[PDB]
């Protein structure tokens, strides 16, 4: 009863970090093993928990978050971090206590003349709270005149496309992170290792 | 991907054309489209562009208060109403589409668009 971590790692298309994906995971056998193990990932980090000791806990669920940044922006994901994707897109915990893991995407994620498909939220009347989503396209009012849904001077569109050419330097490369997180409740713990 | 323009042809000066631009496929994504035109031994020229999110539109100084455009997503189809035409405004003119998200919608004025129309003649007389 395996759970299903290939459909999050291995999906054929990622979201937009403004849209970020959750893939909620329960009442299955975890093989954390495939992970820690793997050569394919250029950041995993584990917050107080090592992908090891995971292995002999049970959650009553577990989280995998998941989406496509730049990057220098992977530095983002992590606690206590400000910039961009960490105050408009994909906010972590002060307290988070799971893992982050990434790998260079260009091979999929960039194409010759720009692949533009992957946006980020540039603008926000204020930062998100912890593992807080925003899709709204409401045009964002940067003066004191309201805009009333109608972009001009001050009244912009809040997404913006990452430009991901093959070419581009590494950290304006596509990276696709998942976001592992660990949650025991009242109710019984049912992800357990092996 | 293609984008099949229609409407348009021969009108007399003052009157209104309408020109379509149908987009056809497979796409994931469109960002913003826009009308171009091309008269005989000129340069092609930015028209007016709309954010297929939202229908913010942006248009060149020369069309402002003439032309409108319109786009209906359902139909993936972008419209230029063409009113008070001009002898100035015969020309091919040409539809554009583009995946690329600006937050500034002046940029569809000079962006290099990715998917272009065949053209479509519009012929202003007397
Ligand atoms: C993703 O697929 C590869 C095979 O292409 C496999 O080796 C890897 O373990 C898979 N990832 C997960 C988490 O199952």
């Amino acid at each position: 009863n395996l759970c299903p971590f290939g459909e999050v790692f291995n999906a054929t298309r990622f979201a937009s970090v403004y849209a970020w994906n959750r893939k909620r995971i329960s009442n299955c056998v975890a093989d954390y093993s495939v992970l820690y193990n793997s050569a394919s990932f250029s950041t995993f980090k584990c917050y107080g928990v090592s992908p090891t000791k995971l292995n002999d806990l049970c959650f009553t669920n577990v989280y995998a978050d998941s989406f496509v940044i730049r990057g220098d922006e992977v530095r983002q994901i992590a606690p206590g971090q400000t910039g961009k994707i960490a105050d408009y897109n994909y906010k972590l915990p002060d307290d988070f206590t799971g893992c982050v893991i990434a790998w260079n995407s260009n091979n999929l994620d960039s194409k010759v003349g720009g692949n533009y498909n992957y946006l980020y939220r540039l603008f926000r009347k204020s930062n998100l709270k912890p593992f807080e989503r925003d899709i709204s396209t409401e045009i964002y009012q940067a003066g004191s005149t309201p805009c009333n849904g109608v972009e001009g001077f001050n009244c912009y569109f809040p997404l913006q496309s990452y430009g991901f050419q093959p070419t581009n330097g590494v950290g304006y490369q596509p990276y696709r992170v998942v976001v592992l997180s660990f949650e025991l409740l009242h109710a019984p713990a049912t992800v357990c290792g092996p | 991907v293609q984008l099949v323009e229609s409407g348009g042809g021969l009108m007399q000066a003052g009157g209104s054309l309408r020109l379509s631009c149908a987009v056809s496929g497979r796409t994931f994504s469109t960002a913003a489209m826009g009308w171009f035109r091309q008269a005989p031994g000129k340069e092609r020229e930015f028209v007016a562009a709309i954010r297929w999110s939202g229908g913010s539109a942006y248009y060149a100084d020369s069309v402002k208060g003439r032309f409108t455009i319109s786009r209906d997503k359902a139909k993936n189809t972008v419209y230029l109403q063409m009113n008070s035409l001009k002898y100035e405004d015969t020309a091919v003119y040409y539809c554009a589409r583009t995946e690329y998200v600006s937050y500034l919608l002046s940029d569809y004025a000079t962006w290099p668009y990715d998917y272009w129309g065949q053209g479509t003649q519009v012929t202003v007389s007397s």
